[PDB]
RNA sequence: GCUCGCUUCG
């Protein structure tokens, strides 16, 4: 789940060769860097 | 669903499903190619 | 435009929109478009014999 | 692979004039009164369909079929 | 009254080229090595028996490789070609298989077809399927009829083993010491020892030093130990000449002061000196005396070999080496190691022989192990070897050998690495100069700068201009266009005419013989055959028999008049060269010979053999005199040059007037064109590699030199012509770089297509389970597949025809997570690109592992721009600096506008008029409808193209009146305009343009990673701190060096000085004294680095006030 | 085997006989394109054997 | 992902 909205939309999209897995809500990051 | 690919020398449509030894009907070779999307693509003419 | 063999097929269509030559070379009309001055040969003296 | 249809550096449509230069090279024609004949005056044009090389037949011979 | 000249003389060559040449040294060798060497190899080891349970033998009779085909049915064999074994990964080889005969319970058992191994068959071999093809029979194949082949292929890569250089064996070289000290050094080898023995002259006396030895001995007990107990022997022997015996008194002297003096007392005093090879098993029984004698009589001197215990040839040898190292210790007549007479190729076929040996070896040694440990011990039932026969050793051996590039034959105790590299696919003419590549021996590592040097002797051999520019200067070296390399011969015929053309036995007469002025001695590939007066006549004879085809035509004969010997080479490696024979200011070759040649009445083999055309070697050529042209024929000339474009090599045939250009200029381009993008093959289109380059609208260049024409390079270019114009235009051309044409670039100038590929593996593990891909996951919301999975078709794997983005999925692969119902975990492969991509096709095969091999072939269609770097076919690379409009561009009285503006400004700083010369010809052919040629030394004149510029109605020298383009008013000075063959090169800025965010870190060491591909950062070096301390930047370099690369939070004792966590002590059990700090992450490490080695760095610290 | 993207490069280098006065420039997007300010090529070859 | 080798680039 997301740490701020609550939600459970984690998906991991990498930006520009950044592994890290955010919400696709509000965009807050959860996890990144591998 | 029907998978359809094309051989390597007779060019034939052939239809396999999963988990099939890669071959071709009326020949034996084993080199199996994946026909052309049906699906619209656009391309720009610079 | 290109050869084919038998089994092979070209199927397309084609969208043409109006444009200046600026953008594409493509939309140049003329093939070769050019000036020269007129040039105007003269004798200094009177060249005469072989 | 294939004769381009438009000359690089003037622009002279020369991919329609290809075949029939081979024609002229089927023909007892050389290569300047040809080009000569086809109607280039400038020599980019000349270039263009004397420098070329036909490889798209080359390349159908490797084609599917 | 000039001498007449034979205009067709440069005929000669193309008619070498079709039996010899570019390609078919590894080709004839590879054929040479599967048909013949390895029958000597399976006969020296015909017989394997075991020590253990006597009267049992494994005898083999015949071995064959036969046809290459695929072990993929079960148990059958099928027919592959090499374009299937390039698309399925796996290995082009052919079955070794052998017949045998052996006994299982003393009764003889025979096996006719057994096979036992796999030996990758090398492309245009003789057992190759491309062999006698026809270009149709190519296509039906799916291969290139212009490809030359000659590599192998394994697990689907390219493989090519470049030709390796060394020094030549059995051969004295006399050198100077790091003391200055002239020594002499004799590297002995035979087919199963090499032994370098050596002899120094550090006290004024000569000393034998040998491995086998613990301490060098002095010459003269050796001599004695030899045999010849007298002294006076010895010096007779050693020389006559005043000098020679005030040199070699000291040596006397000190064999004096010791009481040595017969051949038992020397033979003990080198024994004495002899070490066992630990403890070497087996009882010495007083061997001392013995081991010396085997030690002076089989290790010291190997290739002078010896009928029974008789040293007298030995004797001679090292006495003739003791009279070579004193008549160097004068006059500093010191022989050079660059010198190529000295030097040997070995091809592909002997180092596959070599290991072949070994793989042989190493399997028989198993299979007696096998029998020593089966046979005595199991049953009554009978041991046969076809139970334990394994056949994967010899075929791993060889693919690993091949694949790896690292060659270690312990029985050889050769440790060799780079052997064979990923042949290169940038273009043909790089592949095609990549196959006649030759390596150093000295295996570049540090600055030798010896050998990197162009020696005299590569003329006609090697090609000057062709080398890598870099690292790699001078040791990576091209052969030339017309080259051969010989084999070995049988040798028989060879001792047979030199014993009967006079040459005295050795042992007939003592070694004052040796001393003489007119005596000249005869070697034999190092052994001494013998003397000879009057060495003249046997050369010539030697020769004319040599001519007339009694004696091989391989085999070379030298003479050294300063050393007065007579060298007969006739081992294989040396480099020869074809030369016609001048006989009396005239050539044997005349007009109506070349009119024969050129109708088809006679061939190469005939020159050949009517003593017209011979070959010569760099020895041979040494004592001979060469004319390069008619005209240069005086009274003393021997030989002829057949062409003397033939020195440059492949790469080099490509430069245009290359003679009227400066070297690094050549050097350049050759470098450059080895990079040039264009055309592979005919089969580019169905050929599937890791990164390939096209171009669009390839065209042959309008000055082709002869060499272009003979390896048919027009017939696949890699380049465009362009009408280039030799001015400054905008200034964004300052420093090599030109200006593009927009509308030419529009109209398909320059355009350039690259394929990737991208290939995943579905393979079965040890457990039922396999790798299975998913379809599309559909979303419900819009029963659509989402973004990244949408360009995947029903089966899940991407379909051809389709543009991919980035971060998109080409195979939904997911695979088990077990090796009770089986987890899959997702590894889909992703697309990592900056651009988009479009999907050409999609292969997928199947392996005899059950393994799915798919591989994908994305193309990329990509437009010069900004940052692309351009050739132009004589080294003067560059980079597009400005992409100006049509009509900003100049124009001529005619409406031409150029393509490329290039900087006059690069001509004068590199002389190149080969440029020039290259755009006049090409204008004027272009012109008149010709192709002008820029043959090297040659080619056509400028006042011919001259003539044709004045003769169509423009400039004579292609300065035109040409009016500016911006401004609308005539330029003061004339434009050099005219077509220039420019070639793209496969450097781009797409490519190479990198940034790099935060991203990711290593673990070890918590800083960016290295590589683009790996998404790595730049690296400041030493040199750029360096810079920042003199600029006193602190804050900067801190903040690069600390804040942004490695920046940490650590925890420090205050108390005992060592590294806490979480504000907490271990070791003092406390956290009063624990305060944080920042501290790069390198340094950390190298703090528990040190405090694991025991070198506990203790931190004091302290408030920053 | 011409390459799709090549192949679109040469059918844009072919000139159209139209007349440019009787067209307008299309708006920026509108990839549909009206009838005013685009025209339509189809182009459908099928090559077999004799 | 670690290592090594080759190869290029200036
Ligand atoms: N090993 C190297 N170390 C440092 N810089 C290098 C090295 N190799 C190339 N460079 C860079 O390339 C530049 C070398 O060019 P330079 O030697 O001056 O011209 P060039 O290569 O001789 O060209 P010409 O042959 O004169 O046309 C200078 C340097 O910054
Ligand atoms: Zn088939
Ligand atoms: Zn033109
Ligand atoms: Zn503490």
């Amino acid at each position: 789940r997301c740490p701020d909205c609550g939600s459970t939309e984690l998906v991991e999209d990498s930006h520009y060769s950044q592994s890290q897995l955010v919400c696709s809500d509000c965009g807050c990051v959860v996890t990144e860097g591998v | 669903q029907p998978m359809i690919y094309i051989c390597g020398e007779c060019h034939t449509e052939n239809e396999i499903k999963s988990r099939d030894p890669i071959r071709c009907r009326e020949c034996g070779y084993r080199i199996m190619y994946k026909k052309r999307t049906k699906r619209l693509v656009v391309f720009d003419a610079r | 435009i290109a050869q084919l063999r038998p089994g092979q097929e070209i199927d397309l269509l084609m969208h043409c929109v109006k444009g200046i030559g600026k953008d594409h070379a493509k939309f140049s009309p003329v093939a070769t478009a050019s000036y020269r001055l007129l040039p105007d040969i003269t004798l200094l003296e009177p060249v005469e014999g072989e | 692979m294939i004769i381009p249809v438009r000359c690089f550096t003037c622009g002279k449509i020369v991919g329609n004039k290809w075949e029939a230069y081979l024609g002229l090279l089927q023909a007892e024609y050389t290569e300047g009164d040809a080009l000569d004949a086809l109607g280039l005056k400038r020599y980019c044009c000349r270039r263009m369909l004397l420098a070329h090389v036909d490889l798209i037949e080359k390349l159908l011979n490797y084609a599917p079929l | 009254a000039p001498i007449p000249t034979v205009e067709e003389k440069w005929r000669l060559l193309p008619a070498f080229l079709k039996v010899k040449g570019l390609v078919k040294q590894h080709i004839d060798s590879f054929n040479y090595f599967i048909n013949v060497e390895i029958k000597k190899i399976m006969k020296a080891n015909e017989k394997v028996t075991s020590d253990a349970d006597p009267m049992w033998y494994l005898k083999y009779l015949n071995i064959y490789v036969g046809l290459p085909d695929v072990e993929e049915s079960f148990n059958v064999t099928r027919p592959v070609s090499p374009h299937e074994c390039r698309l399925r990964d796996m290995t082009y080889s052919a079955p070794i298989t052998v017949d045998i005969e052996y006994t299982r319970g003393s009764q003889r058992i025979i096996r006719n077809a057994l096979p036992i191994g796999r030996m990758p068959i090398m492309l245009r071999s003789s057992n190759c399927v491309l062999t006698g093809k026809t270009p149709a029979e190519f296509a039906k194949l799916n291969e290139c009829p212009l490809d030359p082949g000659g590599y192998f292929i394994v697990k689907g890569v390219e493989k090519v083993i470049l030709i390796q250089e060394q020094l030549s064996k059995n051969r004295i070289i006399v050198e100077a010491d790091r003391k200055g000290a002239v020594g002499a050094s004799v590297t002995s080898s035979t087919h199963e020892k090499k032994s370098r023995t050596n002899m120094a002259v550090k006290q004024g006396r000569f000393y034998l030093r040998h491995n086998t030895l613990s301490e060098d001995i002095p010459i003269v007990i050796i001599f004695k130990a030899m045999g010849v107990e007298s002294d006076q022997e010895i010096v007779q022997m050693i020389g006559t000449e005043e000098h020679v015996m005030a040199a070699f008194g000291p040596s006397l002297e000190e064999c004096q002061k010791a009481q040595i003096f017969t051949q038992m007392q020397a033979l003990k005093y080198i024994g004495n000196k002899v070490r066992r090879q630990r403890m070497w098993g087996g009882g010495p029984k007083k061997t001392k005396i013995e081991e010396a004698r085997e030690l002076l009589a089989s290790t010291i001197l190997t290739h002078v070999p010896v009928k029974e215990f008789n040293f007298r040839a030995k004797c001679i040898y090292t006495a003739v080496m003791v009279r070579r190292v004193i008549l160097a210790q004068g006059d500093n007549k010191v022989d050079d190691r660059d010198y190529y007479g000295n030097k040997r190729l070995e091809l592909a076929g002997q180092l596959l022989s070599l290991l072949f040996e070994d793989l042989f070896k190493k399997f028989n040694s198993e299979m007696k192990k096998i029998a020593d440990q089966v046979i005595p011990k199991q049953r009554a039932a009978q041991f046969d070897v076809v139970k334990h026969m394994r056949q994967d050793q010899i075929t791993n051996g060889m693919v690993n050998a091949i694949s790896t590039g690292n060659w270690s034959l312990k029985r050889f105790k050769m440790d060799r690495q780079g052997v064979t590299q990923v042949l290169s696919r940038l273009s043909y003419i790089s592949a095609l100069g990549m196959m006649t590549r030759i390596s150093s021996q000295f295996e570049k590592t540090r600055k030798v700068s010896g050998p990197r040097s162009l020696q005299p002797s590569q003329w006609g051999m090697l090609c000057p201009s062709d080398t890598p520019e870099g690292e790699a200067c001078g040791l990576v070296k091209n052969l030339a266009l017309m080259t051969h390399i010989t084999t070995d011969m049988e040798d028989g015929p060879i001792v047979k005419l030199a014993s009967n053309l006079g040459v005295e036995d050795v042992n007939l007469l003592c070694g004052e013989e040796l001393s003489y002025p007119n005596v000249f001695l005869v070697f034999l590939n190092g052994n001494i055959l013998g003397v000879i007066r009057d060495h003249k006549k046997l050369v010539n004879t030697f020769r004319l028999m040599r001519r007339a085809g009694y004696i091989n035509e391989f085999v070379s004969i030298s003479t050294n008049l300063t050393d007065r010997c007579v060298y007969i080479s006739s081992d294989g490696g040396r480099l020869c060269r074809p030369y016609i024979i001048v006989k009396k200011q005239k050539p044997a070759v005349t007009n109506k010979h070349m009119e024969e040649l050129a109708q088809g009445y006679r061939n190469f083999e005939d020159f050949l053999h009517e003593s017209l055309v011979e070959y010569l070697d760099v020895n041979e050529e040494n004592d001979c005199n060469i004319a390069l042209y008619e005209h240069t024929i005086n009274k003393d000339t021997t030989h002829l040059e057949i062409e003397p474009f033939t020195l440059l090599g492949v790469c080099a045939g490509l430069i245009p007037y290359p003679h009227h250009n400066q070297s690094p200029r050549n050097t350049y381009q050759c470098a450059m064109g080895k990079q040039a993008m264009g055309t592979i093959g005919y089969n580019q289109r169905n050929r599937i590699d890791t990164l390939m380059y096209l171009l669009a609208y390839p065209q042959k260049p309008m000055v082709k030199t002869k060499t272009i024409e003979l390896i048919e390079f027009e017939k696949l270019p890699a380049g465009q012509n362009a009408t280039v114009a030799v001015m400054s235009y905008s200034g964004y051309d300052i420093e090599d770089a030109l200006v593009l044409n927009k509308a030419s670039l529009d109209r398909g100038f320059g355009r350039c297509l690259v394929y990737k590929n991208a290939k995943c593996t579905l393979k079965r593990y040890t457990n039922q389970t396999f790798d299975k891909v998913m379809g599309p996951m559909l979303d419900a919301a819009t029963r659509k597949p989402i973004w990244r999975h949408e360009i995947l078709d029903a089966d899940g794997i991407c379909s051809p025809g389709e543009k991919v983005e980035n971060k998109q999925v080409l195979v939904n692969k997911s695979m088990p997570t077990v090796t009770q119902q089986p987890q899959y975990k997702d590894v889909p492969i992703t697309y990592k690109g900056a651009t988009d991509s479009y999907i050409e096709k999609v292969m997928i095969s199947s392996n005899a592992e059950d393994a799915f091999l798919i591989k994908m072939l994305l193309r990329q269609t990509r437009r010069p721009e900004i940052g692309d770097k351009f050739s132009s076919r004589h080294g003067q690379k560059g980079v597009c600096g400005l992409i100006v409009p049509q009509e900003d561009m100049p124009f001529c009285d005619s409406g031409i506008c150029p393509d490329i503006i290039m900087n006059p400004h690069g001509f004068p700083s590199r002389m190149t008029v080969g440029k020039l010369i290259e755009l006049l010809a090409g204008k004027a052919g272009v012109l008149d409808g010709r192709f002008h040629y820029g043959t090297a030394f040659g080619g056509s004149k400028v006042k011919d193209v001259c003539e044709d510029l004045v003769r169509h109605g423009y400039n004579y020298l292609g300065k035109d009146y040409v009016t500016s383009g911006i401004t609308g008013e005539p330029l003061e000075a004339y434009i050099y305009f005219g077509p220039v063959y420019y070639q793209k090169l496969k450097h781009m800025v797409l490519d190479k343009m990198h940034a790099r965010a935060r991203g990711p870190r290593a673990v070890l060491t918590r800083q960016p990673t290295e590589g683009r591909s790996r998404d790595g950062g730049l690296r400041l070096g030493e040199m750029e701190r360096d810079c920042l301390i003199g600029y006193g930047a602190s804050m900067l370099l801190l903040e690069r060096l600390m804040i942004s690369s490695d920046a940490f939070e650590v925890d420090v004792c205050g108390q005992c000085g060592l590294l806490g966590y979480s504000g907490w002590c271990h070791y003092c059990k406390s956290s009063c004294h624990v305060s944080s700090l920042r501290i790069p992450y390198a340094c950390k490490l190298l703090f528990q680095e040190l405090q694991s080695m025991n070198i506990i760095p203790r931190l004091k610290l302290s408030k920053y006030n | 085997i011409v390459q799709d993207e090549i192949l679109a490069h040469r059918l844009g280098l072919i000139p159209i006989h139209a007349d440019p006065r009787l067209f307008e420039y299309r708006n920026q997007g509108d990839e549909e394109g009206t009838e005013i300010d685009t025209l339509q090529f189809r182009l459908q070859v099928r090559c077999t054997r004799n």
